[PDB]
RNA sequence: AUGGUGAA
RNA sequence: GUUCUUUGUAAAGUGCCUUCGAAGAGUCGAGUUGUUUGGGAAUGCAGCUCUAAGUGGGUGGUUCCAUCUAAAGCUAA
RNA sequence: GUUUGACCUCAAAUCAGGUAGGAGUACCCGCUGAACUUAUAUCAAUAAGCGGAGGAAAAGAAACCAACCGGGAUUGCCUUAGUAACGCGAGUGAAGCGGCAAAAGCUCAAAUUUGAAAUCUGGUACCUUCGGUGCCCGAGUUGUAAUUUGGAGAGGG
């Protein structure tokens, strides 16, 4: 490899931004209201019907972990 | 439906 | 059906297509400076062929950058790779013949 | 008896392996129809998700050749293959008997196609019958 | 392949088909390995069909 | 075709063109010393071999010093400005040559240039005066 | 209704301070063309028969803005309320506020446009001031700030 | 760099903001007319990679098409005739609706002298660039020909016409091989 | 079959 | 060739040392309904429910490796 | 200030500077498209019709081909080959490698010029007029001027 290249952490911190301002689609909303009541067994199985991949719908799901632990914790 | 924001990521300034 | 009766007229139209070429390219050889490369699957893997241009290495190696080497009618691949050091020793060797057998005029 | 098998292929399907796949779902209701996967753990872990202990994973490599994946999820082995919801009826030949290799892909297919009495999809009757029979190193079956 | 490392696995792979009843399983004495004319198929299919036959007859009355 | 018979049953005449023969005629416009040893007689190839240029690098597809001193006998055969020099003036007449201050010399040093290009402009200067 | 993220505009500093901040913002006002060509002829005038300090002006140019901001030079920034592709300006208040640089949003794009002599300005900030305004700088930047985080508090939030 | 967070946001189609953005946007677009022009585009981030330059004749042009030929080839060519002096770069898709699909279009002028001597947009100039979207030039229109290296699109690497002329072809030399 | 013409 | 102009602390190229170092989203993809091929992985193209990441993604052969960097455009032979 | 002016939008001018219609159509680029003719296959991604330019048009410098000691834009011929593949009958039917002809690579997006929108359309007075200068006005800061496309690239010594 080349130019594989790393963030950075400018596209780190921009995308932040983005997530944060943008706020929450309605199927992640749902996902994440799954995931604060059923869990990852129920979670994921909705993030792979809505996106079809299911490599994509743990990326998803781990996003959305991330998320709610850093929006809850403060 | 209707929330309001969070700032998990705005709540800590850049140092 | 085609028929190809212009193959003779395609010959003398090529030919003096060329002619017309070297008339304006007076000094050059009508082309450039091509490599020497090893075609692939195994069937052709024993034949050497020449190649569109050489690599940065092989052009740095030679003593001369890809910008400069360009205007010396080098031929110059961005894209291929060196992996084998035989055919590039074989391609500087190359370069430097034709470094000392060409002769270049000022630009005044 | 009762058990949940999945069902998953390469990615590129149109004329044979569509209506072996689709036909293969349909004579198997307890298995899952899931869309194409990538190619190899990934598979067992979206196992998990519907509590199926089996899956029947078909890989098209070579640009020419077909093959099947059939393994336990969760701590059981794999087996590859190469040969090229009414309620079925399996026969075995005798000669799966003989080898541990034979015996052991004999169960996993009992196991893996015969579909239990009881599921979200069954059927109470039959229609069509099939046999299993291994000849010249290979396992010979066919929907007649 | 080895027998050692696959017998061991083999006994977590079977289940207890035998300590139930049959009906539940809904599951032949020849090894057709005799049959002969591999490659037109004639005899195969025959010795499969009689097999899928011995098969349904013992698998009929249960019901 | 209609528009040829209407053309040549016209009387506006055709607009006639001759030039096959210099099609094949080609004139050498690249060099002079080439032009004036040039012989359309012999083919492009012929011609160089008689130069003693090499026509194609690679391998011709097929079967198959008189001059090129020539060459090599023609191959053979900067100033500052006013405002520069006098900013170079200054800086000699008052630092000297110590480039090591003239680097912190904020009245005369408007641009904040390394030791070296001032170091190299001063030589510069010098060379062309006392 | 709108997302929180909409409607954070229009909630505007009050009269005085959008007044205050215009009176202070109209002593920088960059050159026009008219004026940089006659103080470039004037030079070239000088020059021809034959050291000044760094020029102080308003940055206002959106992409030159956002440079300033992420790299905490800028020291105000203002937004227009009116900006018609709003997706240029959503993040603008949220990246000020990460990146800690004091920021206010004031009405019209035209008005922050005449300050700095240009039809509309979507944005308007200041990096370096004179030490004379310094003092006035940060009283503005104060009273910016108590009138616009502290009263709209609750500005990022109730849809 | 101001555009890496517009590029950023406008991934989230799906925000809050952007579907409060998209619901206003297609209310007021519906009141206009099919083809109307635009003072601005209203995705800068996506113009401005796709050519787009902030000064004389470039035009910016919203066109409206039926939901379900490509739409975008569809709304290229609509606007492509009716402003037949322009010349049709690229498009992009902007917003959506139930019965329409929206597309903002991208055209050049190459009348005006400003892009006639700039060097970097003056080969539009040429008249072989003339109704690109009428013969598939343009990006959409490409894409819809499949012509693309790969073996995904070696059937179809040369277009789907002149492959018969090829096969259907008989070739005959002087002497036969 | 395709493309057009006329018509108490 | 003949020349008139050059202009200015102006521009460009190479080696070394230091600090930085950004890549195209209703897009890929999955799903579904039609078209195309003699194309077995309908690839390719067409309507639409859905719709992602940047040490990432596509294309392949093997339990790892090989090549490239799509969703922008120009170019005579 | 019960008032003026700006930004944005919408309209009018027999205002100034500009362009598209159509014809032709052998070749090209897209949409559309049947039957005779032969046992979904096949005439056939053909005939006709529609739209768009040229002397050629499209394509063109890899999200390529390959599993080799790796090749290195597209294009056309031979060859691969009547082979792989499909249909497994009738028949349809390619592509890598190899040789030849010609070979040129580049242009944007993306990181601040911010110690100076330095960019450009148009009007006017001149001149050395396929244009140049001075002035004026406008476009532009919701981005025109320098550099760079990983083959990297940028700020400094």
């Amino acid at each position: 490899s080349y130019k594989k290249g790393a963030a950075s952490n400018r596209t780190k911190f921009v995308r932040s931004l983005v997530r944060e301002i943008a706020g929450l689609s309605p199927y992640e909303r749902r996902l994440i209201d799954l995931i604060r009541n059923s869990g990852e067994k129920r979670a994921r199985k909705v993030a792979k019907k809505r996106l079809g991949s299911f490599t994509r719908a743990k990326a998803k799901v781990e996003e959305m972990n991330n998320i709610i632990a850093a929006s809850r914790r403060h | 439906p209707y929330e309001p924001l969070i700032d998990w990521f705005t709540r800590h300034e850049e140092v | 059906v085609k028929v190809h009766f212009d193959q003779a007229g395609k010959k003398v139209s090529r030919r003096n297509a060329r002619a017309t070429r070297a008339a304006k390219i007076a000094p050059r050889p009508l082309d450039l400076l091509r490599p020497v490369v090893r075609a692939p699957t195994v069937k052709y893997n024993r034949k050497v062929r020449a190649g569109r241009g050489f690599t940065l290495a092989e052009v740095k190696a030679a003593g001369l950058t890809a910008a400069y080497a360009r205007t010396i009618g080098i031929a110059v691949d961005h894209r291929r790779q060196n992996r084998n050091q035989e055919i590039f020793d074989a391609n500087v060797q190359r370069l430097k013949e034709y470094q000392s057998k060409i002769i270049v005029f000022p630009r005044n | 008896n009762k058990q949940r098998t999945l069902l998953i292929s390469s990615r590129g399907v149109n004329y044979r392996h569509r209506h072996l796949i689709q036909d293969l779902s349909g004579l198997l209701p307890h298995s899952r129809k899931e869309p194409k996967l990538d190619t190899l753990q990934q598979l067992n872990e979206i196992a998990e998700l519907y509590n199926c202990n089996n899956v029947l994973f078909f890989e098209a490599r070579k640009h020419q050749d077909l093959y099947l994946w059939l393994s336990k999820p969760p701590n059981g082995p794999t087996i590859k293959f190469y040969i090229q919801g009414s309620r079925p009826v399996l026969s075995f030949d005798q000669r799966f008997e003989s080898s541990p290799h034979y015996q052991l892909i004999k169960e996993l297919l009992v196991h893996n196609f015969g579909v239990p009495p009881n599921a979200r999809k069954s059927k109470p009757f039959i229609d069509h019958v099939m046999s299993f029979s291994i000849v010249d190193d290979k396992i010979w079956v066919r929907t007649y | 392949n080895n027998t050692k490392a696959m017998k061991h696995a083999l006994e977590r792979v079977q289940l207890p088909w035998k300590k139930h009843s049959f009906q539940e399983h809904q599951s032949e004495t020849n090894t057709d390995e005799h049959i002969k004319d591999i490659y037109d198929d004639t005899e195969r299919e025959l010795a499969f069909y009689k097999q899928s036959l011995d098969a349904v007859l013992v698998a009929r009355d249960e019901l | 075709s209609v528009r040829k018979r209407k053309m040549n049953r016209s009387s506006v005449g055709k607009a006639t063109r001759r030039n096959k023969d210099k099609q094949r005629k080609i004139n050498i416009q690249s060099n002079p010393i080439i032009a004036a040893n040039w012989d359309y007689s012999l083919t492009m190839a012929q011609n160089y071999k008689k130069l003693g240029l090499r026509a194609k690098l690679q391998t011709p597809a097929g079967g198959k010093e008189t001059e090129v001193v020539k060459k090599l006998e023609e191959l053979a055969s900067r100033s500052q400005s006013e405002r520069e020099e006098e900013w170079l003036e200054k800086l000699y007449k008052k630092h000297g040559d110590d480039y090591k201050k003239m680097f912190f010399d904020k009245k005369l040093n408007i641009y904040q240039q390394s030791e070296g290009d001032l170091k190299r402009r001063l030589l510069r200067w010098k060379k062309r005066n006392g | 209704k709108v997302p929180p993220t909409i409607a954070q505009f229009q909630y505007t500093l009050d009269r005085n301070t959008a007044a205050e901040t215009f009176k202070l913002f109209n002593k920088y006002r960059p050159e026009t063309a008219a004026e940089k060509k006659e103080r470039l002829t004037k030079e070239a005038a000088a020059v021809a028969e034959g050291a000044s300090p760094k020029p102080y002006a308003v940055k206002y140019g959106l992409n030159h803005v956002v440079a300033l901001i992420e790299n905490k030079k800028a020291k105000l920034v203002l937004i227009a309320n009116d900006v018609d592709p709003i997706e240029l300006v959503v993040f603008l208040p949220a990246l000020c506020k990460k990146m800690g640089v004091p920021y206010a949003i004031v009405k019209g794009k035209a008005r922050l446009g005449t300050l700095v002599n240009q039809k509309t300005s979507a944005v308007a900030a200041l990096t370096e001031v004179r030490a004379e305004d310094e003092a006035a700088l940060a009283k503005l930047v104060s009273t910016i700030d108590a009138n616009f985080a502290d009263k709209y508090d609750e500005v990022k939030k109730h849809w | 760099g101001a555009y890496k967070y517009l590029e950023e946001l406008q991934r989230k189609k799906q925000s809050d903001v952007l579907r409060f953005l998209q619901r206003v946007r297609v209310w007021e677009y519906r009141q206009k007319n099919v083809i109307h022009r635009a003072a601005r585009p209203t995705r800068p981030d996506k113009a401005r990679r796709l050519g787009y330059k902030a000064k004389q004749g470039f035009v910016i042009y919203r066109v409206r098409v039926r939901r379900g030929r490509s739409l975008r080839a569809t709304a290229e060519e609509r606007v492509g005739r009716r402003a037949a002096n322009l010349r049709v770069l690229n498009s992009y898709w902007v917003n959506q609706d139930s019965t329409y699909k929206y597309f903002e279009v991208i055209l050049v002028d190459p009348q005006h002298k400003a892009i006639r001597r700039d060097a970097r947009y003056n080969w539009i100039c040429d008249p072989v660039h003339k109704h690109r979207e009428a013969r598939g030039l343009t990006a959409t229109g490409k894409k819809s020909r499949g012509i693309n290296k790969g073996h995904k699109f070696n059937n179809t690497k040369a277009g789907r016409r002149k492959t018969w002329k090829r096969q259907n072809t008989l070739s005959l030399w002087r002497y036969r091989k």
